């Protein structure tokens, strides 16, 4: 549901 | 445990993350940035700054929008490579390091933006520009209510005289937050901001031993912070939904979704 922080949090 | 290590590491890691800081912020309005106070100025600087978005267009005050989320996506990837920097941060569950960052990146967004603003206006595009804070209560509403209650904060907050080094730990604490809806593991997390906000007390009784409230005022602009997200949030919607022109950024729309 948060495709985009949890990419950044990669 | 070495607390005057954790703060130091805090601190490096805001001065590695932020592309502005106040030490920065405050060599550029001492006096170069292009003045923004009026409809040409604003076109003139565009046409410098983001020439892009001009080239082609929409409505002053969307294409101001579309400026302030542009700055929004990319303080919120700071923030994320900042909390990645966060003795403790990255041992968190993948799924509570997005909560903490979903209702911690706003809070931290605005008590920021009180370093490049001043009771005239505020720094913008990386340092170039300055907005005055005449021009943009000039705006058509809605759009003309999103920054007044900022500068209101910025105002107080400026008058506590902090330094980066208080400002780190400041947002650092803001993250590390273990009220959040949602979060898996509280226990964890509250123990995780028992010992930050335990640095940030430490650090300010030494930095600040003039201001024996210190902490407690800080403590409140948390609270204070949190109401204004949550104001600042109900006028996105507003926006979203009565102005087509003002798009709004994946990012930006995955944070507010389901916020408050
Ligand atoms: C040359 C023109 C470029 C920039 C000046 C235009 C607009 C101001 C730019 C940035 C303002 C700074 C922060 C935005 C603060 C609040 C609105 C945030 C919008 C949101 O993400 O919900």
């Amino acid at each position: 549901r948060h495709k985009i922080l949890h990419r950044l949090l990669q | 445990a070495d607390l005057k290590s954790l703060a130091k590491r805090i601190y490096e890691a805001y001065l590695k993350n932020f592309n502005m800081n106040k030490v920065k912020a405050r060599v550029i309005l001492s006096g170069p940035p292009f003045v923004i106070h009026d409809m040409e100025t604003l076109c003139m600087a565009e046409k410098t700054l983001v020439a892009k978005l001009v080239a082609n267009n929409k409505e002053a005050e969307v294409r101001i929008f579309h400026c302030c989320q542009c700055t929004s996506v990319e303080t919120v990837t700071e923030l994320t490579e900042f909390a990645k920097a966060i003795p403790g941060f990255a041992n968190l569950d993948l799924n509570d390091q997005v909560t903490l960052l979903k209702y911690g990146v706003y809070e931290a967004i605005f008590a920021m933006l009180s370093s490049v603003m001043n009771k005239d206006g505020m720094l913008v595009a990386y340092g170039n520009g300055f907005i005055t804070r005449e021009f943009l209560k000039s705006l058509r509403k809605p759009f003309c209510d999103i920054m007044e209650p900022k500068f209101d904060f910025a105002m107080k907050f400026n008058a506590l005289e902090l330094d980066d080094s208080d400002i780190s730990l400041f947002v650092a604490a803001i993250i590390c937050c273990g009220d959040r809806p949602g979060l898996l593991n509280v226990g964890h997390i509250e123990k995780m901001q028992e010992g930050i906000v335990h640095v940030l007390r430490l650090h300010l009784q030494s930095n600040h031993p003039d201001d024996i409230f210190l902490f407690p005022k800080l403590l409140q602009k948390m609270a204070d912070l949190r109401q204004l997200v949550t104001e600042h949030a109900q006028l996105v919607q507003i926006i979203k939904k009565t102005e087509s022109d003002a798009a709004l950024h994946p990012l930006l729309q995955e944070i507010y979704r389901d916020m408050y």
